[PDB]
Formats: C-alpha cells, structure tokens, sequence
C-alpha cells in the first residue's frame, strides 16, 4: 500500500469565475503495481496525477506517500519528499543545453552530489534505458524514444519509490511505443516501483498496468481490475470508450452477400463478443467438435488481460440447423455475445 | 585628410565602444534581474503574484517609452546630482543605462518565455528551489537567446551615443555631430559614418559566432 | 482510362548536388479507384504524389490526366486541370484569415463565380462531412479532424475527378482517423472520385485501398491491386510493411510464466501466422476436431481481403503429446507457419 | 508654463505627429514593395534569384545599420538639395524615410516569413498566379503581422522625430532640447515627456486595436 490520496478535491479560479477539475476523490495504490487513469479529455485526469507530487495542492483532501502526508510538509520538507517521486512527461520535458549525461544528472546535483558517484550512477542507469554509447549526444539529435529513455533514466536518479507518466506514450509511434511502456515494465519487475499513469489511448492500459481507474467530470467513476473493466464494463460511460472503441470490421466483399433471412443452402453470419470468458476454457474448440460446426474466422481481434480472453470476432458458421442452432447457445451460455449479422 | 584630425576618430571610437559596453553592462546588471523578476511573476509560473507584474510590467512601459534624447535631456538634473559633472563619459553612461535596462528586461522576458513550460515542471517535480531553477534550468535554456539580446542591445547602445553626442557627451557621435552639423565635412563625415557602421557589424559578427558557440 | 503517368524521373538540385529522389516509374489508376503509394521516410513517394497535380516539375516523362497530359508546359492552362485536380495535404493548410465557410469559397473566388452560386457548393460540402454545424468557427477553433473536413470540401468545391491525398490521417488520432477514411470512401463510391494517395502507415491503405504500391530507394519495386498484393506480397520490403499490421503481443502475464526447456505438466505456447490460405478451409476448429485439442485463443489479429483470412494469433494447445505434435503439424502441412515460443 | 508656450506646444504636437505618420505612409510605400521582393527572393521561395538576396538584403542591411542621428546629419547634404530648404518637417520627413524604409523591410520580410510554408503549395493546387497569392493569401494572412510591424516603426519616428528637433526639424523634439538642455525648465521639460509618452500609448493602443480586431 504505497501511494494514497483520500477525498481529493480542486478547483481553479479564474476571473471570477470557479470550475471543479477534481471532486471528491479516493484512489487507493498498493506497493509495486501499475496504476491507470483513464479519462476523458482535460476531465481531470490532467490534474490527478500531479497532486501525488504536489506540483498543484489540493484545496481539500489528504495525500499519503509511502506512509507519509504531503499537504503538511510545507516548503523545505517536500523538497527532500520529490526525490522519491520521478516523473516523465508526455513532451519530454528536458533540457537542450546539457547532455544526456548531463541531463540524467542533474536532479542528483540538487542534492551536492560528490564528483563520481553522479558519474556511477548515471552511467549504470543510462545503461539501464538502453542508453549507453550516446553519453556525449545533446538531444537536439535524440529521436522521440531516445529522448524518453534519458526522461526515464532522469526521474530514476534518485532511486525513488513511486513513478509518474504523463502520456509518455501519447508523442511516440506506434513502433517505439512499444519499447518504451516495455521498459517501464522491465523496470516494474526488478526494481518493484510503484507507478501511476493518465492515458488517453487505451492500448496502453491493456499492456501494463494492473488496476484501471475511470474518471470523468471532476469524480472517480470505476475503480477494479483491468480484467474487470474490460470484461464486465459497469458505468455506461466506460462501457463507451471500451466496446465502440473496439472494431466491428464487417467487410464489403460479404457485405453484398449479406441476406435478411433465411437462404436455400447458406450459412449464418454472426459476431462473437467475449464478455471476458477465461483463457482454460476451450470454447471455439470444444464447440467445433461437440456440435460438429465449422467456425471460420473472417475476422478476429481479441486482447489478454489478467487471465481473460475478450474481444470480438467475426465468423461463418456451417453445419446442421438443428447443430449450429445448440452451438450458438452453448458458447451464448458460456457468456458470449452472438449476433446474427445476416446470413450468406 | 589631416593627421592629427584622423588621431581625433581614434579618440572617438575609444569612448564610444567605451560608452555602449560600460553602459551595456550595466544594463544587464540591472535589467537581467528585472527581466527574470517579469517572467517569474507572470501569473500561472513559479511565484506568480499578479499584482507585482501589473506594476512593474507598467514601470518598464512608461520607461521605455521615452524617446532616448528626451530621457537623456530630462535626466541631466539627476545626472548631474549622481555623477557631478552632467557632461562627458562617466555623466553619458547613466542616461544610456535607464534607457537601457527596460530595453533589456523586456527582451529578457521574451527570451526567457521562449523556453517550453514542461521544464519549468520538471525542475520542481526534481525538486529544485526556485533559485535552482533560475541558475542552472532558465537562463542556460534561455542563454543562446540572452546572448542574441546582448547583440541587439549593445548595438542600440552604439546608436545611442550617437545622439548621445549631440549634447556633448561621447566620442563618434561628437566628431559626426559637430562636422556634418554646423559646416559639413565630406571626408571626416563620411569616415565616421562608416566607422561606426563597420563598428556595428564587427558586434554584430561577434554576437553571431559567439551564438554559434552556445547553440543548440 | 485517366490519371495515368509514364515513367517520371526527377533529379533534385541545389547546386552542383544531384540525387535522383524519382527514377523511371509508372502508375496507372482506373477511373473511380483507391490507388495507395506506400513507402520509407520521404523516399519519393512525397515527390512523386505531386507530379500529377504537377506543383513540383518533372525532368523525364509523360502524364495522361483524364485522357490529357500536362507535360507540355501549358503556363496558366492547368488552371481547370488544377480545378480538376484537388488536393489535401498532411498539415491542412487552412487560411487562417478566413472562416470554414470561406475557405472551401476561397478556391471558388478564384475563378470569378458569383456570390450566390458559390454559396450552393459551399453549404452542400459542408453538410458533407458534417460541418453544417460549426460553419462560422475560425481555423483556430477546429478540432484535428474537423480541421481536414473543411480541406476535403476545400478541394471539391469546383467539382474534381482527381483527389490526391498526401497522407492525409498523419497528424490525426486513431478515432479520427478512421472516421475520416470512412468518409473519403464514401465520397469515393457516391461520385465516383478517383484517388491516388501516400501514406507511410500501411494501415491506411490497408483500411481502404482498390490498389497499392511500395516506392522504395525511388523505384517502385511493387505494382499491383489490393486483394493481390496480400495474396502475393513478391517483395522483400514490402511485407515488413504489412508485417508491421500484426501487432502482436505475448503479454507480461506470460512472459514471466513463459519457459524455454518444457517443464512438468504444461502447454506449448504457439504462434500461428496465417499467410493468406483461405476462409473456406477451416484450420483452426478442424485441427482440434481431428487430433483432440484446444486451441485456446490468447489473443489473435485476423483480416478478410481478396477471399481469405489472414494474419497471426497467439493460443496455448493442450493435450496429449502425440496429438498436439500431430496438430501443430497438419496445421504447418495446411500452410499456417507455427512457432512454439516456450511452454506454459 | 505660461500664456503663449502652451499655443507653441500644440504646434509640436502636431508637427512631431506630422512627421511621423508621413514617414510612415512614404517608408511603408517604399518600403513594403522591397519587403515583399525580399520575401519572394530567398532561394527558397517563388522567385528563387539567389544572387540579387546577396545584394539587396546587404544594402537594406547597411542602412539599418547607420544610427538615424550620423544618417540625418550625414544626410544633411543630400535633403538641401531635394526639398530645397535644409530645414523644417517638410525637409525632416525624407531623413526619416530613409532611415524608416530599412527598419520596415527586414520587419515586413520576417513577419511575411510567419505564415505557413505549404499554405504556398496549396495556392498553386488551386491554380491561381503568383500575384493573385500575393494579394488573396499572403498579404491577408500576414496582415496582422503588418499593423503589428506598424505599430512598430510609428512609434520608432516619434523617437527619430525627437532627434529630428535637436538638429533643424520642428516638433517636440526641438522644444525639449531648448528649454531642457541649454537650461533646465522643469514645467515644459516634463510636458514634452508627458505629452510623448501619452502619444505614444495612443499609437500604441490604436495600433494594439487595429492588430486585434483583424484578427
């Protein structure tokens, strides 16, 4: 039970006029996982995660981090608590003028540092990203990842508890997005950190992070497991940015094929949503062969999260009426949505 | 031309570099400061506090608003008291300075906002007190475009002992003033005029190079 | 039929420099077709996009554009050939002086049309794309998308059969993007646009294309339709382009509980890439009818084009030894590449 | 102050205002025909024509280099022989149009220069002539970097006009030299500040309103 915030609550004033980014909200973190927050756009999520460092103060609420209140710490105190908080932008927030090296280095300077334990520690945490080689490289010449990566290695200098990402995938491509949330978990597995992280993909919740959290309007929606959240999807607002968020291809060349009812010598159409089933459990296999049906795939995607199979897929089914009738209804009782897109 | 009159612009362009670097320092002594003082205390930055930027946002306006040679004639009372003479070198830096800083804060200010919010950000999130943040964050970030400001300012200053001369105060702008003024000389007036224009692009090259080192 | 290029060759000159970013290459586009020009970072498909329209001049060759080449240097004649010929570019290039309105008029204005006449195309282009809504906003208001719709009724506005596209969902979000797609089709099959377009995600030529090509070191190594070029992927580099569509995964859960040597009482973990085989050919469920095992789906991306599934998956096969040898390779014997990645 | 220095005071307002605004039409008409050909001569750009950017951005930059007070003194000569008269505002204002033209060239080309690169591209996907994108496009675009660039180099002349006043010119420029410099008259000394200073902000404020109302 790492990082805490009870009852957290802002607002901003601004010719007189006030507006609520966060109201009324609880977030509980335990030791060593990945957290997520998603949102909608500038609906809070923005502010949330920047009250665990205090770089904007709560006008009411209480935030403990590593057993320890933050509010009260005043000025010279919280000086010494922001080391064992690193943080990572989504614009990668560095400085040009010094080199990675340098720039890896520079919150240990905060501290007087002495001579080679900042050239110790920099070189083993640079090599730790994947930055070794490129010690002497300004990041004028340092593409998205590699800038990110000297961010990660910045943050990590001063060996903290807890670690904040602000979109840190939001300016990478889909290639080096990879890379970059992969090395976050590398690092999650040995050095045990507590992360907290705001996206505004969802890809990126899927990857990492253990618990996801929904806020949207100033106020934490959800709160569960990221297997939860995707399986059964409670609040209609999450239930939104997850299934219209995910596919339904129904491609053309069938499309013109596609019938109303019933056909001499067809097949049906249908999709297969998994409502978050289990990955023990054989259902396209075991209805294969019990009902004695085909199950083509035309089309499938389906994603992993904590032990559950979910997704859609699109699929031609043959065989007997009276089997492909009981087939549907097995896997329908196993909890998967079927419906039947027409037939061919 | 002349001998002992060509040994005359020598004496000229001793005083009027003489005039535009002393009051080019302290310029910046006190103009750097302000200008740190006006981007610090814009609202939504480290120590906001809106009301001083509303005051001393309007002092450096109303300052470098006056045209150079009104400041410079107005001021001669208070140049006097402070340096004693209100005529020569050491009376023409302080209406070049004051005429100066505001120049300055404000080009300070701009070159500062430069720098991207997110560092800002990260130096507190690092932990930095704001003096931290100020001497090893902004001004090294801000440093390739406060060196440009030096390049703009001083070559200002240049121009400013020009009519700072008129009243007696400097070297080239003297020897163009009184030639070219009251019975114009061809030569002299000419040499002086390119003197000064070869004077500019020398600080000007140095300003460039000197850029060139400590960019990005 | 039209927009039909022989054999462009450019040569780019700053001086005594010479590099030849085009080198002899050919394309032809039927009349009403999505032709897609995929490639490297700026390896000519940037410069060969725009020797249609003809903004940038070509040093060898010939281009038929609506049964009419515009080679011979016409001075101000490709004026209605431009008209013709609209365009939309990756940054939208919007007048910021003017209003959304006004902007799809500005083109209209050019050609000296009265007050009342250009208000038809404009109001109707509008309604379009879904502008009728905020048709008095400044360039400054509009959204990432909404600021592309304005350019897509910018270049229709006198009536084109030619769009060219420089890759036009770069800067836009996935969401937005795939809205925006869906809606140059539309417009694509309502009139019967031809379109030729670049873009360096295959994803969109793999969203919607009639035809496309991979330009490669400025020669196009690549010509052929779409339902064809999945089928028959002939170069090197052209199906890591499609290779980079997989997007697969074998998450962190699995990772940790993957194993090299098999271990006692475990699965092996497969990876099944389908090359293109078909849909009618049930692989996946007549495997586990025949040999008794379940293909478990861990997760799995599948598309349909040109009459047959393809793709990867990733399950774990269950079941006795024997069984699972004799699946894995019937499957590999069907043409489905299977890799086991450790055991599980 | 007294009886008459108030009704010669009003004539320095004026003729401090007359010479600026004149300096400022005649520079921005010969100014922003080389400010446009500046921008369209970069090697970049339509024209292209490398060679003539080696020379005519050299010559606008050896007059912007001149201090204005060594121009106008120097410039003495030469305003003799074309107003005719060696003194006065309507001898003044061709110093400041000199001086002037320089200062808007270079503004003109880099505020020209903040438009968008692609915005050009698409003028030529629509069709139109390399001077129907400089009237429709380029200039409306950048219009208001242009009353910025305006506001600007009015308020520059109302500090060259002061100059003006301490060798020949009228204006506010000569009455704060005269009762300031030779002997310190504190009441009309502070008028002529007060009274630049609030012309200035009414520059600056009408400028400031033109810039955010063509917005």
């Amino acid at each position: 039970h790492m990082i805490k915030l009870s009852n957290i609550t802002k607002v901003f004033h601004q010719g007189t006029r006030t507006i609520q980014a966060l109201n009324n909200v609880s977030l509980h973190v335990p030791a060593g996982q990945i957290y997520g927050v998603i949102g909608a756009s500038g609906a809070g999520k923005s502010t949330l995660i920047r009250c665990v460092n205090l770089l904007e103060r709560p006008t009411e609420g209480s935030v403990l981090v590593d057993g320890q209140e933050l509010t009260t710490l005043s000025e010279s105190e919280l000086t010494k608590a922001r080391r064992q908080i690193g943080m990572i932008f989504q614009h990668f927030n560095l400085l040009s003028s010094r080199t990675v090296f340098g720039n890896v280095a520079l919150p240990l300077e905060l501290d007087n540092t002495p001579k080679d334990e900042v050239k110790r520690r920099v070189t083993e945490l640079l090599s730790l990203v994947g930055l070794g080689d490129k010690h002497d490289s300004y990041p004028s010449n340092l593409s998205g990842g590699q800038k990110q990566r000297v961010a990660i290695a910045r943050a990590l200098a001063s060996n903290p508890k807890v670690l904040l990402c602000d979109q840190a995938t939001s300016a990478l491509d889909p290639a080096t997005t990879r890379s970059i949330l992969e090395l976050l978990k590398d690092i999650n597995r040995r050095l045990g950190l507590t992360i907290l992280l705001i996206t505004h993909e969802m890809d990126v919740v899927k990857r990492i992070c253990d618990c996801v959290a929904v806020i949207s309007n100033g106020e934490l929606i959800e709160q569960d497991t990221v297997s939860e959240v995707f399986s059964h999807p409670k609040t209609p607002l999450a239930q939104k940015f997850i299934q219209s968020t995910l596919h339904l291809d129904i491609p053309e060349d069938y499309q013109e094929r596609l019938q109303a009812e019933p056909f001499t010598d067809c097949v049906p159409m249908l999709r297969l949503e998994f409502t978050g089933q289990s990955v023990d459990a054989p259902l396209l296999s075991e209805t294969a062969r019990r009902f004695n049906v085909n199950n083509n795939i035309i089309s499938a995607q389906m994603d992993y999260a904590g032990g559950v199979k979910f997704g859609i897929m699109l699929t031609e089914m043959h065989g007997t009426q009276q089997d492909t009738q009981a087939a549907i209804a097995w896997l329908q009782e196993h909890h998967v949505k079927v419906e039947v897109l027409g037939y061919v | 031309m002349s001998e002992p009159m060509m040994w005359l612009l020598v004496r000229g362009v001793w005083e009027t570099l003489a005039m535009t670097f002393v009051s080019g320092f302290f310029g910046f002594v006190i103009g750097l400061p302000v200008g740190v003082l006006l981007y610090v205390t814009r609202p939504g930055q480290i120590i906001a506090n809106a009301k001083l930027y509303r005051t001393v946002s309007a002092i450096v306006n109303i300052f470098r608003s006056i045209p150079f040679i009104i400041l410079l004639v107005w001021m001669i009372p208070f140049t006097r008291v402070i340096v004693g003479t209100s005529i020569g070198l050491q009376a023409a830096i302080v209406p070049l300075t004051v005429g100066a800083a505001p120049f300055i804060a404000r080009m300070v200010e701009n070159a500062l906002l430069e720098i991207p919010t997110g560092l800002i950000e990260a130096s507190r999130a690092m932990g930095a007190t704001p003096m931290q943040i100020v001497r090893k964050v902004l001004l090294p970030e801000a440093l390739p475009g406060l060196v440009n400001a030096a390049t703009i300012t001083l070559i200002t200053l240049v121009g400013y002992s020009a009519m700072g001369g008129a009243v007696g105060a400097g070297g080239l702008g003297q020897i163009g003033y009184q030639y070219g003024y009251i019975g114009y000389n061809a030569t002299v007036m000419n040499t002086v005029l390119v003197l000064l224009v070869i004077l500019v692009y020398l600080i000007q090259f140095a300003g460039d190079r000197i850029v060139r080192a400590v960019t990005r």
